[PDB]
Formats: structure tokens, sequence, C-alpha cells
């Protein structure tokens, strides 16, 4: 619900009384489905702005990766803005995760702005970090588990 | 400026491709047009 | 015109300074930091039924109890003479608009943080020498006075005259039909706040018999069945919003003017008000009118908080003033069901079920409020809720009299 004369757009919470959007909220999927052109409009322009950090909860997603290079500097916001950009009252598309390639040496790194990042342990296919390197550096060493 | 590899890249808080109509929604492309809608629409 | 008005400052509740911060300034509704003109400002664009109130305000007259204290702390004129300035705030210059920080070059006197400040008015010779660009300001502090004056709901003022209604405030009043008691508080606060009329003006006596044609519904008196003069209040089930009011227009059987002048100020003890977009509504469309024409009379010391007693020239207590009938939302709508059912609008089954649907209501306004003042104490700095402790919330006063001044204001 939108606020007059400069007031902060409420969000209808959850019990059905509009709070706001600076803040931290829990956003069942499903709503999430129903309502992106929403949420892309209020909640993400904040999020950005890092004032509301949200937790959409999505029982158990298809989930895209995406190896990116530490030393070089990104901004993972657009390769989630389209992903919301994707989501119908219909389907979503698998949740997509940024992740830093694991480096030999101790590479100076360039500070990128993350978003996305799940609450469980879902890193269990890693297998290995640095098969052919001495060792890793900055990625994450992840030697092969016995 | 000197372009240059790590440089903290950073969006735009809010994404200046498309206008929303805060009354509405009809967006609009360029800034200008949703001048037209608040000024026109509603008003 | 008018211009005379008497003020009386907020009170700190035994707190250091005045209870609001630098952010209060910068969040106002409206017109920047301009505190003029402001209360009914985030309601200009209706959305919903739902009451508008965010984080920091966590009620409906959190917006203006607020704006209030953040008055009375930049009113050093009116009862000193000079501008003053408090943290580093204030005015831009003598029209007094919206508040910047501290000019260079020429900076104020700091402020005295007191108390209670009577504000005379004429003390500042630079507000009648310049009345029609700084009037709004003159409604303003009458609000704040008259809810500083009471430390559990606004005291406004009822009346109705010993005649029927003037034959151009009948005229005037076939406007405000579907106009919900909501709205009727913006247009009337909206009305006396830009512009100075006249005591006598057609829109202030008919506003003013808005206000008093209201508390007769809001009591029962006033129903489908019995109007003031063809106006009523239908009011909708408790359990499904009951802010609604509007004011119908019918051709029953009115009543008819009571033998003598029934002049008296009304409050609400209960700490419902705070809550209720409809007790703050009723409370500042009377306001309006004892803005433009200053309080008929004197009101009663009777009761009252501690630091509202013998004010200057607001609370007397000698024969020159007007007892003030104080009541209970809950009891309030318990006997204005009970008027319903008397004259047969509901059934007498509908009488214990009304109750039952409102008191449930009025407990969803009493579970906020306790939550909120736990919340935000008193003592961290600002006062959105104010301090009204939990061993009240239905201690009824003079409830009972007040419906008995209902009865006698429209026989």
């Amino acid at each position: 619900v939108p606020r007059p004369n400069g007031l902060e757009p409420q969000l209808i919470d959850d019990g059905n009384v509009p709070r706001d959007i600076a803040g931290d909220w829990v956003y069942p999927s499903d709503v999430l489905q129903v309502s992106v052109a929403v949420f892309r409009d209020y909640v993400w322009p904040m999020v950005k702005a890092g004032r509301t950090r949200v937790l959409v909860e999505l029982g158990h997603y298809v989930y895209t990766l995406h190896y990116y290079d530490p030393q070089i500097s990104l901004d993972e916001a657009p390769i989630l803005e389209e992903w919301l950009s994707k989501i119908n009252p219909a389907g979503i598309p698998p949740v997509p995760f940024c992740i830093p390639i694991p480096q030999v040496y101790p590479c100076i790194t360039a500070r990128r702005v993350h978003y996305a990042f799940t609450s469980e342990n879902n890193n269990d296919s890693l297998f290995s970090t640095n098969a052919a390197s001495i060792d890793t550096a900055f990625g994450e060493n992840a030697a092969v588990s016995p | 400026v000197v372009s240059d590899p790590q440089s903290m890249k950073v969006t735009p808080i809010v994404n200046p491709s498309s206008y929303v109509c805060n009354v509405c929604n009809a967006r609009f492309s360029t800034m200008s047009a949703l001048s037209e809608h608040l000024r026109s629409d509603h008003r | 015109a008018q211009r005379q008005f008497f003020g009386l400052t907020y009170n700190f509740y035994g707190q250091p300074a005045p209870l609001f911060d630098l952010n209060d300034l910068q969040e106002l509704a409206g017109c920047y930091a301009r505190p003029w003109t402001s209360r009914f400002s985030h309601l200009a664009i209706s959305t919903g039924s739902l009451p508008v109130w965010s984080a920091r305000y966590p009620s409906v007259a959190s917006r203006n109890i607020v704006v209030n204290t953040l008055l009375g702390a930049h009113l050093n004129p009116f009862a000193g003479g000079q501008i003053t300035s408090h943290q580093g705030i204030t005015w831009r210059d003598p029209v007094l608009s919206s508040l910047a920080p501290v000019p260079a070059i020429q900076p104020p006197p700091v402020w005295a943080v007191a108390e209670n400040v009577l504000l005379d008015s004429n003390n500042y010779p630079t507000y009648v020498l310049n009345l029609s660009s700084m009037w709004p300001i003159n409604q303003d502090v009458h609000i704040m006075t008259m809810w500083a004056l009471s430390d559990q709901g606004p005291i406004y003022h009822l009346e109705v005259p010993v005649d029927p209604m003037p034959a151009a405030t009948t005229a005037a009043l076939m406007a405000y039909t579907g106009v919900p008691i909501a709205h009727l508080a913006q247009t009337a606060y909206r009305f006396a706040g830009q512009l100075p009329q006249s005591p006598d003006s057609t829109m202030v006596s008919t506003i003013r018999w808005l206000s008093a044609i209201w508390f007769g519904s809001l009591t029962g008196r006033l129903n489908r069945s019995r109007t003031c003069n063809g106006f009523y209040f239908e009011f909708a089930k408790p359990a499904l919003n009951p802010d609604q009011a509007v004011l119908k227009w019918n051709d029953g059987a009115r009543a008819a003017p009571p033998a003598a002048a029934q002049s008296s100020y009304i409050r609400c003890i209960s700490p419902h008000w705070q809550h209720q977009i409809v007790e703050v509504a009723g409370a500042l469309m009377s306001q309006s009118v004892t803005a433009v024409t200053g309080l008929p009379a004197l009101i009663d010391e009777a009761t009252l908080p501690a630091w509202s007693q013998g004010v200057a020239n607001l609370t007397g207590n000698g024969q020159g003033v007007v007892p003030c009938l104080d009541y209970n939302p809950v009891p309030m709508a318990a006997a204005r069901h009970l008027q319903w059912r008397q004259d047969g609008l509901i059934t007498a089954a509908q009488e214990a079920q009304l109750n039952n649907d409102y008191t449930a209501y009025a407990l969803t306004i009493e579970r906020h409020l306790t939550a909120m003042l736990v919340a935000n104490p008193i003592a961290a700095g600002r006062m959105p809720i104010q301090p009204f402790n939990a061993a009240d919330f239905g201690q009824a006063g003079q409830t009972a009299a007040a419906v008995a001044l209902a009865q006698a204001m429209f026989v």
C-alpha cells in the first residue's frame, strides 16, 4: 500500500497489517510468484540499498551456479534482477548463485557485491577445489573428501 | 577516471530502465514520459 | 477576524528535554520540516480501511502526539518574544515556516528548556502584524493546547444553541453527506488552517453543528430514527470496521432544541483514542471550531492532569468554567448499542452480540498500545505512545454522565 506526502510504502505483512520495507522479511515463495512485479519495484530497490535483508522461503529449488573471477570486480545484482524478471505466477528459474573461482596464489581481490546466499549447506557436490593446483590460496580449498 | 580491474562495481539502487506510475503503475521508457502520466491521468 | 490564542506547551512526564529528537524534523509528511498544516497529511491519499501507522509511529494519534512536543520545543515566541533554537534548529524567518538548521553569521539564542510554558500570543507583536500569512499556526497551537491540557485524550468542546439550525447552515451541511468522520476531520481542520475566518462565518457554525451532531451519533441518541435536523451517522458492524461513520441524510422523526445551551468539554480517558482514527478525528474535528473562536469559557479543574492545574486563561476553577465530561470508548459504544435496542433498530439478540464483537475489537486496541509502550518506553527519547500505564484501559470515569449529556443535548 502506497502512502501520501513522502512516507514509506507499507508492505502488507502476514497478520494483514501493512508494515514497512526497511527491515527483515520472510517471503513465502508462492507469494513471491504472484507478486514479483511489486517485489522488484519496492522491496528490491530496498535490498540493494542494503536496508532490507529478505529470506525467500522456497522448499527445494534447482540451483544454477556461476563462477566468476575474484581478481576482477563484479556486482552480482544483474544475475539476480534477471532471475527475478523470469518468475511468473507459474514457474521460477533455477535460483542462481555466483561463486568466485578458487585461485592458486594469494591474489588481491576486487570488492564484489553479492545478494543471494543459501542458509542450508547445499555445497555437497563440490568434490574438489583445485585438483591440479599444488594448493588453493584464495578460493575455498576443498580437499577430496575421504 | 582511471579504468581498471578491481573497483567494487555497484548497480544503480533504482533500475533506470523503466519508470513506474506511482499512483497507478503504467510504466514508461523515459522519465519524461512518466511526467505525462502523472500530469495527465493522475492530476 | 481573530488573533489572541492562549496556548500551553506539552508536559515532559519527568523527562529531561522535550520528547523528540533530530530525526523528527525531517520525517514529517507534506511540507519538509514545516510542522504547520501537517497532522492530516499522511492521510491525504486513502488506499484502504487499514489505519496508517509505521514502525516509528506505532499508532494513529502517533503522528500528532509527536508534532506536539516538537511544536512546543520551538515555541519561544508568544511566550518570550525571541525566536531561540533547540539543538541547532530554528525557524527560517518571522513568518515561522519550516525549521532549518541554525543560520551562521547571526545565530539565535539557545532555548531554555522548560516544561509547560504559557503562551500569550500577543507577546509576539509580529504575529498580528502578519496575520494573513501565519494563520495556520494559530489553529495548530490551539490543537497542542487542547492536547496538552490532558494526560488522557484531547479535550474538545460541544455546544448546540437553544434554537434550531440556521437556514444557511442546513444548506451548507448538505454537501458532506457521504463523508466518513475520518474525512470530516480532515476537511474541517484543513479549512480553519489556511486563511483567517470569522467567528460567525457560515462554515464555522456548520462545522460546529457537525461536531455536536456527531457526538449524539457516537452516543446513539442521534441514530437512524432520531436526527438532529435530518443529519446523523450510520455505524457499521464493529467487527467489520467500526471506524466508518458517514453523515447520512434522512426524513424521519427529528429531536428538538434543548431548553438551554449544552456547552460542555468532552474527553476520552481510555488510552484507546491513540489507535482509533475515529476518536482522534472526532477530537480534532471539534478543535477546528474552538480555533477560529477561542474557548467559549474556561475548562473545569475538577480532574485533569497534575500540570494543567490553574492555567493562565485556559483552565480555571471558579464559576466561569464549563464542566468536562470524560468518557471511555468501550462503555460508550456499549451504551451506544443499548440506545439502538431501545428504539427498535437492532434485536434484543444483537444487543449482547454487538457488545462482544466490539469489546473484542477494543481489546485489539489495548493489546496493541500495551505492546508498543513496552517497545518504546519514554526514557529512550521520544514519546510516540505517551505513557498511559497498564493499570487503566477500563476504569471508565463519568462516561455515564456524558451519555446523559447527549440525552439532554437532544430532547
